[PDB]
């Protein structure tokens, strides 16, 4: 019964809104905005780069997320690194999976 | 009339879901058992190891009457039931075996011959024995299995209320009397349906690949099946392996190999038994 | 007298896409007379050893073993053995190796566990422990690295794999970063990397710092504008 | 529109044509779903299990 207007996945928004239908009288009822945002609390400012601080501030501009380096992570996408590896003088870069069941092999 | 009478819904706490894990529970990690020696090569589900017992956990110590005690038990069977049949509804599965399975472990807890070393499960247990009365640890196991043998009927009643919740006008299923099988046939049982299950999957896959075309998908297939029956073989060897040991103590389980005594009774597809044979 | 053969770890095979069996034989008297060719299933053999070393810290003789076998024929699991011709032996000494086969698959979950509080109330030295669980088989390879580069091998210190407590057959391996207080006191993110053949990309990448890592406090600017939306 | 239409969602389109446009069409909608509301629960739960919305 409620329609969901915008579903941005990295703010991980549910910009959502439902009417209440109010009984038999001239027309009151309460118009919400059902609005379900999830914050991460752990990651990192560069969600692509694992050597990042901790992000504190979280800017949520709803106009903006209706129509900017993202928060959460997607298991639909690969948000993926390279990380340098060595068995001795040489130096590999190779592709690391920062997320499971993302970029698993299917 | 084989159904059950209209039971008052009572406060349930949530349990997390079992298909939020993303690895959808492991049955080769084991975490803790009674002893890895005198039972050894048992492999605890992950429907044991998700077993939900919040709404017992937060008044296993308030409590002071069997009236409680049944009701308490009740409260927490309505929500095993709602989370089973929630999660193989998704899987669009018959869940009657994993509300009989739960049914059983929890009868075994209620017991204290569950295999596994919960605190959780000591915790019930003394809680159930300063209930009943103080005796002698054989005559106080025998009491509770008398008392569990004569109380189970409301907790089994509310497994199928909250099977028939979603059931419906279909008729409720009979008892099947297995709760004299132990803990580990029971497992044995479970891990053998859901191998075999999986073992129809995988050869389902590696004949319509195979047989009708060698492609690098096909060997590909080929090797999936190799890491998987590398995987499962272990597993196998340990369950036989205390079957072997435990073999002379039941009649039903007087049938010499392990795997007929999974095929012959239930739980099973009859197709593989991974005999190293 | 002291001979050894080293199989290749997953990370000889993946990093330096060559597979190289080494037969080494130390602690002995030098006559100079080592010619060595790995022998495959069959008879024959596929290339000879390299660069043998006359002299030893301990006035001895050093050998090592060089081949290239393709990773297909360590796929299959045939067997291979290391015979040596040099001369103090009377008879060759035969070592079979071989990648098991039957062996289970198990990808490995790399775990970070930041240092304890009594520990960093010392304010000398903060350890990290890279904690692997459910492997198999036993070869793991886990390097660490500070901010995107690589350490020395002597900073950081792994055990070797062991069998798992209670799971019948996977492993654990645990490896150790010991870096000062004051470092780990700034921020700078410390990550482990553990490669092995059962991993989805066969690297799998985790960071911890003291904003992670069992943190004292939560800061969070929970700022939101424009709530009227369109 | 009588009131008792409005009340109901249909959505009421908006469609123009101009010179200095794009499309030549740039369509607009009011209906009751879409207003200034009665109502704002803004709910957050500072969640630790992340990397998977
Ligand atoms: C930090 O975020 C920036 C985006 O603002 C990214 O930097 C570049 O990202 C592109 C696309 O993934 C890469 O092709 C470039 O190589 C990145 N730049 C560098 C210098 O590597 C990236 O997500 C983050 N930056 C880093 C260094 O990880
Ligand atoms: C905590 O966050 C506030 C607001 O973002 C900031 O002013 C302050 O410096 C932060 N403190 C620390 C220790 O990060
Ligand atoms: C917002 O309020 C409505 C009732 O007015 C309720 O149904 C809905 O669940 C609320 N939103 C959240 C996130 O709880």
């Amino acid at each position: 019964e409620r329609i969901v207007l915008v579903d941005n996945k990295c703010k991980c928004a549910r910009i959502t809104s439902r009417i209440i239908r109010s009984s038999e009288d001239p027309n009151e009822d309460i118009v919400e905005r059902n609005i379900r945002i999830i914050v991460p609390l752990n990651n990192r400012e560069n969600i692509s780069d694992p050597t990042s601080p901790l992000r504190t501030r979280f800017v949520y501009h709803l106009s903006d997320l209706c129509k900017e380096t993202c928060y959460t992570y997607d298991r639909n996408k690969c948000y993926t690194a390279v990380v340098p590896l060595v068995y001795g003088g040489e130096t590999k870069m190779v592709e690391t999976a920062l997320t499971p069941d993302a970029c698993y092999p299917d | 009339p084989d159904e059950n009478f209209c039971k008052g819904i009572k406060n349930v706490l949530s349990c997390p879901p079992k298909n939020s894990t993303g690895r959808n529970g492991d049955w080769i990690s084991v975490a803790v058992k009674e002893s890895s020696t005198t039972n050894k090569g048992v492999l605890v589900p992950p429907r044991r190891k998700k077993l939900c017992l919040r709404n017992i956990n937060q008044v296993w110590h308030r409590i002071k009457d069997e009236k409680n005690f049944k009701e308490e038990f009740v409260k927490v069977a309505l929500g095993e039931s709602n989370a089973l049949m929630k999660h193989y509804k998704e899987k669009n599965l018959n869940a009657l075996t994993a509300i009989k399975y739960g049914f059983s472990d929890m009868g075994d807890i209620i017991k204290g011959t569950d295999l596994i070393d919960y605190q959780i499960t000591k915790n019930i247990n003394r809680a159930l024995d300063k209930i009943l009365g103080n005796e002698t640890s054989n005559d106080k196991i025998k009491k509770r299995v008398d008392w569990w043998e004569a109380n189970k009927s409301a907790f089994w009643d509310a497994f199928m209320c909250g099977y028939k919740v979603h059931i419906g006008n279909k008729p409720c299923p009979e008892h099947d009397n297995m709760d004299r099988i132990p803990q580990y046939l029971r497992w044995f049982r479970e891990w053998g349906t859901y191998v075999c299950s999986e073992y129809k999957n995988k050869f389902e896959n590696v004949i319509e690949l195979c047989n009708v075309r060698k492609e690098d998908k096909c060997k590909g297939a080929l090797k999936h099946y190799e890491e998987w029956v590398n995987r499962r073989r272990p597993e196998w060897k340990g369950q036989c392996d205390k079957f072997e040991k435990e073999k002379s103590k039941y009649e039903d389980t007087k049938s010499r190999t392990a795997e007929i005594y999974l095929k012959e009774i239930c739980s099973e597809c009859d197709c593989k038994y991974k005999d190293l044979d | 007298i002291r001979v050894f053969a080293i199989p290749p770890s997953f990370a000889s095979i993946f990093l330096t896409k060559s597979t190289k069996l080494t037969c080494l034989v130390t602690d002995l008297t030098t006559y100079d007379s080592v010619t060595i060719s790995w022998t495959r299933q069959n008879g024959e053999a596929v290339k000879t050893h390299t660069n043998i070393s006359e002299s030893h810290p301990n006035a001895t003789f050093s050998a090592v073993g060089e081949a290239s076998i393709c990773e297909d024929d360590w796929n299959s699991g045939e067997r291979f053995t290391c015979t040596v011709t040099h001369t103090d032996l009377p008879s060759p000494l035969k070592q079979t190796i071989s990648r098991p086969k039957g062996v289970a698959l198990h990808r490995p979950d790399v775990y970070l566990l930041p240092p304890a509080r009594e520990q960093l109330n010392l304010r000398e030295s903060a350890t990290i422990t890279c904690l692997v669980t459910g492997f198999s088989p036993a070869d793991v390879f886990v390097q660490w690295m500070q901010r995107g580069q690589p350490l020395s091998p002597e900073k950081y210190v792994t055990s070797a794999p062991m069998p798992e407590p209670q799971a019948p057959g996977r492993y654990f391996a645990h490896s150790i970063l010991t870096v000062s207080e004051e470092e780990w006191n700034t921020g700078e993110t410390y990550t482990c990397v553990v490669a092995h053949e059962a991993l989805p990309n066969r690297v799998t990448e985790r960071t911890v710092d003291k904003s992670t890592g069992k943190p004292t406090l939560y800061n969070v600017s929970l700022v939101m504008s424009d709530t009227a939306g369109t | 529109v009588s009131e008792e239409e409005w009340n109901t969602g249909e959505t009421y389109t908006c469609v123009v044509a101009h010179e200095a446009l794009p499309n030549r069409v740039t369509e607009r909608t009011v209906d009751k779903s879409t207003g200034k509301p009665t109502l704002y629960n803004v709910s957050l739960v500072m969640s630790d299990t992340a990397g998977t919305c």
